């Protein structure tokens, strides 16, 4: 019957970076999977011996999709190593730029990276724009008319009839595909909003540059605080606030209703792509030295036991290399990390990736929006509970539906909505603090000759940590352990499949030549391979 | 993917962080939807293209072999150590991919300091033997237009493409092969803090009242005086740039800046 044999997807497109996915399929279902990351840069090697103040400028270039996040993690790391307690306003400004990063990032992910796995853009040409407008207006308080959507259709028609399909060339949906379910009108609404999102994300990114100089790769953080005295002014705050408000409207009125209409149409995707274990570091601190002061709290869950959330112990992280292209087989805590590349080619000596394999108490952990949302929900976070319950009820599913590719995709939207609202709270607190006469944004500090430090960021893809050993006032060791490393790194020396590998078992594949189902699950984790490998 | 009326662009990703791709998405007047629907035909781009795997490889082959010709835009350095093994796409080294495709382009633009000059993975000790495109491919006669920065201003990419399509040739280039229309001035000579520099009015620390008042950042490491870019003129995202955010320039449009400009907080 169905397909039996290997499938390779190399390149996996609509991700950051260079990923090769290999699977074994038996009778039309995946039975085995390998996550192979195929670029190494070696930023940890390059950092050795340098000034710790320089680390954030190099590590920000780990990734320009999750731009800022690594600058923030390195600055938190060196802040921590030096023992500086940055001023309240630096925490607010850093937190506000990070909330703006999440909104930009998740909006681009859903439309520009994920949605072509679920949207047949060419079928949009056959839609009835008056019917589509009615549908769009029923799911959102924003009113959409037939002419609005016809404009999009006319534009797409001209594009397609030129024969130059550009980014849609050889799309898996061309010609039709049995795993693509949407009707023409829903394809047209999603395609209209894909196009709208291309311009909206310009504003979402601009919000970061208001305080943060520029996007991509911000330039406003220093050890001890931030540099942007202009961020105190009513004019810059107003500019930020207007971009945030417009971005939040898009989240609330365009992205989440689209997410829900697509999830409703693909409710069979509650049955694939689940994982067992979850880790999250918390984000948006009131106190830079207390993770439990964060709006989202850290936590660890094994085997979906959310009634027994475990504290996060940073000493229980080790990064494995037995199935990676590094010397030897010894796992290391990142304050004793090693980055010693040794290539053996695909599956040479059972090694198949440039990512290390982080394990927590020896277990493979999913991180990212589904970890953040489920753990916060289970901690009683009222905003996360309110919108995940509303999402579950709209979709007519129980909470077990969350342990899936569809649930992960939905969690990315839930956290976007919750963060978009929380940015307004942070913004008000920042305004209030300035109004009390606190205009301080940077604190003085001194470089120790010897120190250890760690910085924790819950980035749009999950728990990020940067770890420094300072020796003679220089970088003795600098290790990045990044969310995609957790999620998409390979097997460990106990041969445990990583979250992405395990999640792929059981994926149906209708057409091995166009294996969109594999992309749906892989993309649901929002992979970043420059992040994962560095 | 292409043929007819819009010029074909093949966008390659080597050893890169995807910050240069993101910078193009920030394109303003024209925006990226106008660029992809009206101005150009974006025929290969791993970050946003629909096809993956063999289907993506087939799209790349059909664009590069088009009798209509294509323009290559290249992001990222080429790792050359160990015969190119540190970077592969579709199980081909990036060195091999670029060696085969870039000599077929009608024009090549190296976009971002990694593609132009080798960039962050080329910083000491350069474990992957990363090189800029023209260094890596000198022997094949490739001469890419270099649009530097980490990432560059996307104004500079669109400006160069538009120029190229109009005039059927590269604009005037400097000795680093960068367009003089964007890279002809130091960011310092354009900086609003230059009167403080002239007056010897330097911030001694980021927490200082001098920094609050906008004094010059040279003592805190600013590389504006040795960096060519149009940052103070064009700004980024239509609203800001590093020293207006209070932070020194780190020299990010210059070759080897990771090693030449460090420590970033000293001059
Ligand atoms: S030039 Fe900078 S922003 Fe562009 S790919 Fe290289 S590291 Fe990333
Ligand atoms: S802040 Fe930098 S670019 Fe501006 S005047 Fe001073 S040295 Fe020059
Ligand atoms: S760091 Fe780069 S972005 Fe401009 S201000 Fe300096 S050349
Ligand atoms: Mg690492």
């Amino acid at each position: 019957s169905s397909y039996s044999g290997p499938i390779v997807v190399d390149p996996v497109t609509r991700i950051e970076g260079h990923l090769r996915i290999e699977v074994e399929v038996e009778n039309g279902k995946v039975k085995n999977a390998y996550s192979s990351s195929t670029l190494f840069r070696g930023l940890e090697i390059i950092l050795k011996g340098r000034d710790p103040r320089d680390a954030q400028h190099f590590t920000q270039r780990t990734c320009g999709v999750c731009t800022y996040t690594h600058a923030l993690a390195s600055t938190r790391c060196v802040d921590n190593a030096v023992g500086v307690h940055i001023p309240k306003n630096a925490t607010y400004i850093r937190n506000l730029v990070l909330g703006a990063q999440y909104l930009h990032d998740h909006i681009v992910h859903f439309y520009h990276l994920h949605a072509l796995d679920f949207v047949d853009v060419t079928a949009a040409l056959k839609a009835d724009p008056a019917k589509a407008a009615k549908v769009a207006s029923s799911i959102s308080p924003r009113k959409t008319t037939a002419a609005d959507l016809k404009a999009v259709q006319d534009k797409l028609k001209t594009f397609v009839e030129t024969g130059q399909l550009g980014p849609f060339t050889n799309a898996y949906f061309l010609g039709g595909h049995p795993a693509y379910y949407l009707d023409p009108e829903t394809n047209l609404i999603a395609t209209a909003h894909y196009l709208e999102a291309l311009r909206l994300q310009v504003k979402a990114a601009r919000a970061m540059a208001v305080f943060g100089a520029k996007n991509p790769h911000t330039q406003f953080t220093v050890v001890g605080g931030v540099t942007c005295y202009d961020a105190l002014t009513p004019q810059r705050i107003a500019e930020f606030e207007a971009l945030w408000k417009e971005t939040k409207a898009f989240v609330d009125e365009v992205y989440i209703p689209d997410l829900l209409v697509v999830a409703a149409a693909y409710k069979d995707w509650t049955q694939y792509g689940g994982t067992d274990n979850f880790i999250t570091f918390g984000e948006f601190p009131k106190d830079e030295y207390d993770l439990n002061s964060r709006f989202f709290k850290p936590g660890v869950v094994f085997k979906r036991d959310f009634k027994n959330i475990k504290p996060f112990d940073k000493m229980q992280i080790e990064e494995h290399v037995r199935h990676s292209w590094y010397e030897g087989a010894e796992a290391r805590h990142p304050w004793k990390g090693q980055t010693q590349p040794k290539y053996t080619d695909l599956h040479g000596d059972d090694r198949y990736s440039w990512m290390k394999a982080p394990r927590y108490m020896g277990e493979p952990m999913e991180t990212g929006p589904l970890a953040q949302v489920l753990i916060a929900y289970s901690q009683g976070h009222p905003k996360v509970k309110a919108v995940t319950d509303a999402v579950l009820a709209k979709l007519g599913v129980g909470p077990e539906a969350l342990f899936s590719t569809l649930g992960r995709t939905a969690a990315r939207g839930i956290e976007t909505a919750v963060i978009a609202e929380y940015v307004g709270v942070m913004l008000q607190e920042y305004k209030d603090n300035i109004a009390k006469g606190d205009n301080v944004i940077c604190a003085p500090w001194e470089m120790p000759k010897q120190a250890e430090g760690v910085g924790f960021v819950n980035a749009p893809r999950g728990g990020l940590s940067h770890w420094i050993r300072i020796e003679d006032g220089k970088i003795g060791n600098f290790q990045l352990v990044v969310p995609s490393t957790w999620t998409l790194g390979p097997r460990c020396d106990k041969n445990k499949l990583s979250p992405v590998e395990a999640s792929l078992i059981g994926t149906p594949v209708a057409d091995a030549k166009r294996p969109v189902e594999i992309l749906r699950t892989v993309h649901s984790f929002d992979p970043c391979i420059a992040c994962g490998v560095h | 993917l292409m043929g007819p009326r819009r010029p074909s662009v093949v966008y390659l990703h080597n050893a890169e962080c995807t910050g240069c791709s993101e910078s193009v998405l920030r394109a303003f007047e024209p925006y990226i939807d106008t660029l992809i629907l009206d101005t150009l035909s974006l025929d290969y781009h791993e970050t946003i293209m629909a096809a993956a795997g063999d289907a993506a490889e087939a799209a790349l082959e059909q664009a590069v072999n088009s009798p209509h010709g294509f323009i290559a835009v290249v992001e990222g350095g080429i790792p050359t150590a160990a015969n190119g093994i540190y970077g592969k796409v579709a199980n081909h080294t990036m060195l091999d991919i670029c060696s085969r495709i870039l000599p077929k382009a009608q024009a090549v633009i190296a976009y971002g300091t990694c593609a132009t000059f080798g960039g962050v993975q080329a910083a000491k000790p350069n474990p992957t033997g990363a090189k800029g495109v023209n260094d890596a491919l000198k022997h094949l006669g490739v001469k890419a237009i270099n649009i530097a920065g980490c990432p560059p201003n996307p104004y500079n990419l669109v400006g160069t493409i538009v120029y190229y399509l109009k005039n059927k040739a590269a604009p005037e280039l400097d000795s680093l092969n960068r367009p003089t229309m964007f890279f002809g001035q130091t960011v310092h000579e354009q900086c609003p803090r230059l009167p403080h520099f002239d007056a010897g009015e330097f911030a001694p620390s980021f927490e200082s009242e001098e920094a609050r008042k906008g004094w010059c950042l040279y003592e805190l490491g600013c590389k504006g005086p040795v960096t060519m870019n149009n940052c103070p003129k064009i700004k980024f995202n239509q609203t800001n740039w590093p020293v207006d955010a209070g932070h020194p320039c780190i020299g990010c449009s210059e070759p080897d800046f990771w090693d030449a400009m460090t420590p970033f907080y000293q001059n």
